[PDB]
């Protein structure tokens, strides 16, 4: 689907901005591990250090 | 004179014999016979013991009981009962001087020791005075509905004279009417004088408003009410909402100028104040090793999620969300840059009969700073933050809703679905931001708003809809529903066997009220040290276990065609087992915790999911 109707409201609106960041949320199994790795580390302590 | 020739009385009236020189005299040495010479069964000196007591503390009031003087001397308690005023004073330096007999210099670390009469026999009703009772002494019970702030009272005054600057001595304030002098003993003239603040000593004040508690008013009349002041240490004890029980003398306001005021000539009546009782989470050493003690018992998980809302049948997901939400966890800042809260929302989706408010109420006996707001009803208090003026003082405010005033505590909502849009966003950027904005009457600023929320709610209808996911049961939104950590759906299945059961334990509710548990009242208080001390610790030796099953569960959730699993989870997953490591009072983080968190989470999860794909996913995550 079109990203137009990707969104809930008019499609003027966009044009008033001047980057459009689009962020997908694809499953791959090497960066879970590595994203969860960061999140486990920084409620250990270490990302502190 | 002697105690049995006071029995006579010579005058006029109780007032004026009181007052003759030899009668007080008589009064004050048999007082001090009484102080010193009193003796219990055992025969422990009960005022002894009293007046060594105000050493340590230095306290400045005395207890008497008047079942000990009616017992001694009975003429006294006759005097008391009907003309206080004067005995009291006679009674007051009687206690002090036999304090300095006690402890010497004490009349410099305070001045003047107050005597508050314990017991007594005749209670009224607010309804019951009439004229007969006025200069009397009174005991009466009702409820707090006003209090007002401390204003000070003149007690030691002394006064300028304007001609000669010259600062006169102390005089004495009697808590009827304003004293005001009249000669300068060095320039001797009458003319103009004024009181020196500075050099004065004040007094604290304090009125309250008590009104006949509504149970026991007979039908169809209505409460009366009475006003109460209260002088020195008796000032902020009672908080409006509370039963009292006053000692007190009944009084007429001297109003002002009878002339003028055309019609029937009417006094107002007041009560001042002697004594007041009502009809905790602090610990100390002694408990601090049972706690320790209890903490080395295995499964005191399981204890304390049946130690929950001690009334209800069943429902033991709920009751461990409870417990869960209930301790908490830790608040993290990486290098004030980076926060990650700490306390664990839970909502409640059920059915109407399915005892939801009663969970409410348990959590706001049992917990230290909660509060009640209501969505679509009448409360005390809303959830917007609103700059309103004060019905008595006639000043404007700076009031916050629960959400501000529950700060680290937990705040209830009742009937969460039926908000109105300000309402709304007031919750939104609580739960999202953690801090309230308020830009009114030019006041701009931000407050904190570290709380945590449990609500409950009615899905559409009135009965939940299975075939359908959560989102199109209810009528909140994903934004607001992601930010809550657990999800608890209450479904009424007709099952015949429950039944059984649950009509049982009602049923003998009523029966029983006609004209592992550990005791709530330690419950409460291992609740707060646990919170106050306990800080767990997160060593990632356990760290590749939990890697390994996010991995899973994210991959089974796209497959399967669901709800989409973010890194939300795993932080609920942690913060989670945070919460079931404080529980042991622990050091490091088990995984024995990571285990018993990662079902409620799975279950949740689960158990929020259409029929078709609730049954793929109740056999694919059968091992966690
Ligand atoms: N599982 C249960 N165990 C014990 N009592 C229950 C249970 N379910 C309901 N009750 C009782 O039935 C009544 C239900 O009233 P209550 O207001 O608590 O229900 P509710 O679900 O909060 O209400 P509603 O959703 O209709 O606003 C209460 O007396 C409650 O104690
Ligand atoms: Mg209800
Ligand atoms: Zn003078």
């Amino acid at each position: 689907k079109s990203p137009g109707d990707n969104i809930d409201f008019q499609t003027t609106i966009l044009s008033r901005f001047d980057m459009i960041f689009i962020v997908k949320d694809d499953h791959n199994e090497e960066r879970d591990i590595s994203i969860a790795n960061h999140v486990i580390n920084i409620h250990t302590g270490n990302a502190n250090a | 004179l002697t105690l049995e020739s006071l029995s006579n009385v010579k005058a006029n009236s109780y007032s004026e014999w009181i007052t003759q020189p030899n009668v007080s005299r008589t009064i004050a040495r048999e007082l001090k016979s009484f102080l010193l010479e009193y003796t219990d069964e055992t025969g422990r000196s009960v005022y002894g013991a009293r007046i060594r007591t105000l050493g340590e503390m230095n306290s400045e009031s005395l207890e008497v009981n008047y079942r000990h003087l009616a017992e001694s001397k009975a003429i006294l308690a006759l005097f008391l009962a009907k003309c206080p005023e004067e005995m009291l004073k006679i009674f007051d330096l009687v206690a002090m001087e036999a304090t300095e007999l006690h402890y010497p210099d004490y009349a410099r670390i305070h001045s003047e020791i107050h005597v508050r009469i314990s017991d007594f026999p005749t209670i009224y009703s607010l309804r019951e005075l009439r004229e007969s009772n006025l200069s009397s002494l009174v005991r009466v019970t009702g409820v707090v509905t006003r209090r007002t702030g401390v204003f000070p009272q003149l007690k030691y005054v002394k006064f300028n004279c304007l001609k000669c600057g010259s600062i006169l001595g102390p005089f004495f304030q009697d808590s009827n009417e304003e004293i005001r002098i009249s000669f300068c003993t060095n320039c001797k003239s009458k003319g103009p004088f004024r009181v020196n603040g500075e050099k004065t000593v004040y007094r604290n004040y304090q009125r309250v408003t008590l009104q006949e508690a509504p149970g026991t008013v007979p039908p169809g009349r209505l409460p009366r009410h009475r006003e109460v002041i209260l002088l020195a240490d008796l000032v902020d004890v009672s908080k409006p909402g509370e039963e009292v029980e006053v000692t007190g003398i009944y009084k007429n306001n001297y109003d002002g100028n009878l002339n003028a005021k055309n019609g029937f000539p009417v006094f107002a009546t007041i009560i001042e104040a002697n004594s007041i009782k009502r009809r905790v989470f602090s610990w100390t050493e002694e408990e601090e090793r049972e706690f320790r003690k209890i903490s080395r018992d295995r499964g005191i998980i399981d204890k304390i999620i049946s130690s929950m809302a001690p009334s209800i049948y069943g429902h033991r997901d709920i009751k461990t969300a409870v417990a869960c939400s209930l301790f908490g966890g830790v608040p993290k800042n990486v290098n004030g840059k980076h926060s990650i809260r700490g306390d664990i929302n839970v909502l409640l989706l059920g059915d109407p009969g399915t005892a939801k408010s009663q969970i409410l109420k348990y959590v706001e006996k049992t917990a230290h700073r909660a509060v009640f707001a209501t969505g679509q009803g009448a409360s005390a208090v809303g959830l917007t933050a609103s700059v309103r003026k004060d019905p008595i003082t006639k000043e404007w405010t700076l009031e916050g809703g629960a959400l501000v005033l529950a700060d680290k505590g937990v705040c209830l909502i009742d009937e969460f679905d039926k908000m109105n849009d300000q309402d709304r966003t007031s919750i939104h950027e609580a739960m999202e931001q953690q801090s309230i904005s308020i830009s009114k009457a030019g006041i701009v600023t931000t407050l904190q708003a570290r709380c945590s929320i449990i609500a409950a709610a009615n899905p559409n209808g009135g009965r939940y809809n299975s075939t359908l996911p959560l989102a199109q049961n209810v009528s909140l939104t994903e934004p607001i529903l992601s930010r809550f950590d657990i999800l608890c759906v209450v479904r009424d299945l007709v099952d015949e066997e429950a039944d059984e059961r649950l009509a049982t334990f009602v049923v003998d509710s009523h029966v029983r009220s006609h004209p592992s548990p550990i005791p709530q009242e330690l419950l409460m208080k291992y609740i707060h040290y646990a919170r106050t001390k306990i800080y767990p610790k997160l060593h990632q030796m356990d760290m590749d276990k939990v890697s390994r099953v996010y991995a899973d569960l994210r991959r089974e959730s796209i497959s399967t065609g669901s709800f989409p699993i973010t890194v939300r989870h795993l932080e609920s997953i942690l913060r989670i087992a945070e919460s079931f490591a404080k529980m042991r009072l622990s050091e490091f983080v088990s995984s024995y915790d990571l285990d018993r968190a990662i079902k409620v989470v799975v279950d949740s999860f689960v158990d929020a999911q259409k029929v078709s794909v609730r049954r793929q996913l109740r056999r694919s995550f059968a091992i966690y």
